């Protein structure tokens, strides 16, 4: 799914203790509130753990 | 699961809120499981955060 044009607030998501894995390899969550994207590309599956 | 907050250079509510560690952190963690020392069917809620 591409996500544009919109203001994302990650700090929920991120304070969403649900979540098991989080991991972000070119940015940091807490930067991610002070940063603005180009275009962004939520892809969804699952799998085996 | 907060067992890996622990480690320096970590984030999170633990490491935001409650108790943080150093980035140039020297020494040694040890850890243990204890819930048959400190846990209870009821619910043991003696440990808040």
């Amino acid at each position: 799914k591409r996500i544009s044009n919109c203001v994302a607030d990650y700090s929920v998501l991120y304070n969403s203790a649900s979540f098991s894995t989080f991991k972000c390899y070119g940015v940091s969550p807490t930067k991610l509130n002070d940063l603005c994207f180009t275009n962004v590309y939520a892809d969804s599956f699952v799998i085996r753990g | 699961d907060e067992v890996r907050q622990i480690a320096p250079g970590q984030t999170g509510k633990i490491a935001d809120y409650n108790y943080k560690l150093p980035d140039d952190f020297t020494g040694c963690v040890i850890a243990w499981n204890s819930n048959n020392l400190d846990s209870k069917v009821g619910g043991n809620y003696n440990y808040l955060y």
